[PDB]
RNA sequence: CGUAAGACUAACUUAAGCGAAAGCAUUUGCCAAAGAUGUUUUCAUUAAUCAAGAACGAAAGUUAGAGGUUCGAAGGCGAUCAGAUACCGCCCUAGUUCUAACCAUAAACGAUGCCAGCUAGCAAUUGGGUGUAGCUACUUUUAUGGCUCUCUCAGUCGCUUC
């Protein structure tokens, strides 16, 4: 049975959409049915940054952040845990949650 | 038949780049470069030398907040143990490029051509984007495609009467102000309110002439 | 070599039972710079031991 | 043809009998086949020089 | 007293390049990487790795006396990883706590404006 | 630092848009076409759907040239494995590329034919219209532009239950 309403996501007044390729797989999914991590993340990891911070000559020279897009497989986000195996009412919720920490994935 | 013995660094002889008479400060760093034979010229190995440098750095501001806009010097000459360095292009910094691209905006570019009163032939890059006037909750703020081409024909008419401005003891000094971005900027919000300008890239794809009678005025 | 040592926390038995249980090791010349080290060893608060290396840091603390 | 009138020529069946890469200054009359070939067969490949 | 290295650490998955140059870099010194350290194939990407082999490197700038340099930071992304491996900046904690004057950090791997086509074939990395 | 070549148009990129469907993303010019909105315009039932028949139809495959980077069935090696014509790794061939033809199939899917009337909430957005001295950029405020809430068409999404 159709086990999503969306089924891929956003195949709606398209027809047939571009591919991406995924990161740690290498696959060719389409751009919408993609696992997406616009991942920000600091150079120096924000715990030997008053290593890096000493030797600044400027006025402690803010670090600039490392910026990217992680285009997944399904099966290659699933199987590095960005996304798990939800409940089935669970299954529906989208937006939520933010609602987590500070920053993550940084650490 | 040459069989370098040990430390190749010993027959190294340093060289300080320089800076022309564009806006301050002359010595920027040294580099270092081999001995002069009748095969290996020490003089024209060190032509093609494409130096890479910052503004924040060479303005001098103490606390440097223009630190995101490199600009390449190439080494054209040398003179008096330290290479001269003239101009060649306007780049920007990667981490603020790819730090104003959050998405929920629109993205506006021109890639325009237009040479000087002397045929430095440049590129410009001329980057923009969309701000969100307060007081709309909406998420997006996206322009109307046809107000886009409308921006990037005025964008382009501007600087194309900007960069024919007399050779670039003018032009480098507006965009060391970033004068053009405080007048892309104004004239623009007739179309829309635009956001951050960012001229992002020149490329300097064109020299004229080396000839120096040019560079003394411009060295000096 | 014969380097200051001396503990702030000690840990869950990471390193998967090896009780590796780690550590936010602090030093005698500074207090701020000091930084994780993940040791092998039972740890009461005021240990103070003297460690070799002062680079290795062992960032996957849990 | 005959043995006589080509290097090629003579068999009972009808063949080369040696190699038809010849070298480039083997000098006439027996330059014949092909002539100082750097490779033979179909190619598969892309070799347009651009 | 300002004089300027670069230090191009090419921060690459299963290797470490610390090959710090001169301003133009036309001019390398001190080529040393993190494979020229340990051979066992498989710690080449450890942080050690790049903790040892990168002030490797800060002796042997200070036999021509580069008090100051710079860093480039390289991922090994074209058509692949775009994100610098796990001895990244390890090499450089291990520069700046080796008496060395760092300021310019800067991620110059460059990212293409869209690939040619990668590794792997569709539904590529099969186990 | 370069020069040269062929590809691919990232990030911006959306639960956005266009298109009959397959499909469509660097600017700029030119060409022809389209929905929608507006309209006290025009004609006056011209419309609905459809055997036969026509036009288009991803990819692959086929012809004939021009190309020939990346990738890569097939093939050739290295491992793993009891076995391994596989997964994994290397150079690669046909192909991907462009042209002029052929082919006519896809999970060509929303597994949901098209025109028509009715039946409900709630929130977003694409496009157009109309009152907001709502704000608001400054030639001076005005003319515009941006948004604000308030309507309104065609909807498309979303969620809640008849």
């Amino acid at each position: 049975t159709k086990k999503r309403r969306n089924g891929g996501r956003n195949k709606h007044n398209r027809g047939h959409v571009k591919p991406v390729r995924c990161t740690n797989c290498a696959r060719c999914v389409p751009k919408d049915k993609a696992i997406k991590k616009f991942v920000i993340r600091n150079i120096v990891e924000a715990a030997a940054v008053r290593d890096i911070t000493e030797a600044s000559i400027w006025d402690s020279y803010v670090l600039p952040k490392l910026y990217a897009k992680l285009h997944y497989c399904v099966s290659c986000a699933i199987h590095s845990k960005v996304v798990r195996n939800r409940s089935r009412e669970a299954r529906r919720i989208r937006t939520p949650p933010l609602r987590s920490f500070p920053k993550d994935m940084a650490r | 038949g040459k069989k370098k013995v040990v430390d190749p660094f010993s027959r190294k002889d340093w060289y300080d780049v320089k800076a022309p008479n564009m806006f301050q400060t002359r010595q920027i760093g040294k580099t270092l470069v081999n001995r002069t034979q009748g095969q290996r010229i020490a003089s024209d190995y060190l032509k093609g030398r494409v130096f890479e440098v910052s503004l924040a750095d060479l303005q001098k501001d103490i606390d440097p907040e223009r630190s995101f806009r490199k600009f390449r010097l190439i080494a054209e000459d040398v003179q008096d143990r330290n290479v001269l360095c003239n101009f060649h292009g306007m780049d920007l910094t990667t981490d603020k490029y790819r730090s104003m691209v959050k998405k929920w905006q629109t993205l506006i570019e021109a890639i325009v051509e237009a040479k000087t009163v002397d045929g430095y032939l440049l590129r410009v890059f001329c980057i923009g984007f969309t701000a969100k006037d307060q007081q709309s909750q909406r998420k997006t703020c996206y322009a109307q495609q046809s107000q886009v081409r409308k921006i990037r024909a005025r964008m382009t008419d501007i600087i194309t009467n900007e960069v024919s401005g007399a050779d670039l003891k003018q032009l480098v000094n507006k965009l060391a102000l970033d004068s053009i971005a405080k007048d892309i900027e104004k004239s623009c919000q007739r179309i829309y309110p635009l956001h951050d300008v960012y001229i992002r890239k020149v490329k300097v794809l064109k020299k004229p002439r080396f000839d120096v009678s040019k560079l003394l005025e411009l060295h000096g | 070599p014969v380097v200051w040592a001396r503990v702030m926390k000690v840990l869950g038995r990471t390193g998967s039972q090896g009780q590796c249980t780690q550590v936010k090791v602090e030093f005698l010349g500074e207090q701020n710079r000091q930084i994780i080290r993940n040791v092998k060893g039972p740890v009461r608060e005021g240990d103070i031991l003297t460690l070799l290396e002062s680079e290795r840091e062992a960032r996957r603390l849990r | 043809m005959n043995p006589v009138e080509h290097p090629h020529g003579g068999g009972n069946h009808q063949h080369i009998g040696k190699a038809s890469t010849v070298k480039r200054g083997t000098s006439a009359g027996r330059k014949v086949g092909l002539i100082a070939a750097r490779r033979t067969g179909r190619i598969r490949g892309g070799k347009g020089d651009s | 007293e300002i004089v300027f290295g670069v230090a191009h650490i090419y921060a690459s998955f299963n290797d470490t390049f610390v090959h710090v140059t001169d301003l133009s870099g036309r001019e390398t010194i001190a080529r040393v990487t993190g494979g020229m350290k340990v051979k066992a194939d498989r710690d080449e990407a450890s942080p050690y790795a790049a903790m040892l082999a990168a002030q490797d490197v800060a002796e042997k700038c200070k036999t021509l006396g580069i008090t100051a340099l710079h860093i480039k930071l390289r991922a090994t992304g074209g058509n692949k990883t775009k994100t610098p491996g796990p001895g990244a900046q390890s090499a450089l904690r291990a520069l700046a706590r080796s008496s060395m004057k760092i300021g310019r950090i800067e991620d110059v791997t460059p990212i293409p404006s869209d690939s040619t086509r990668r590794k792997g074939g569709r539904r590529g990395r099969r186990l």
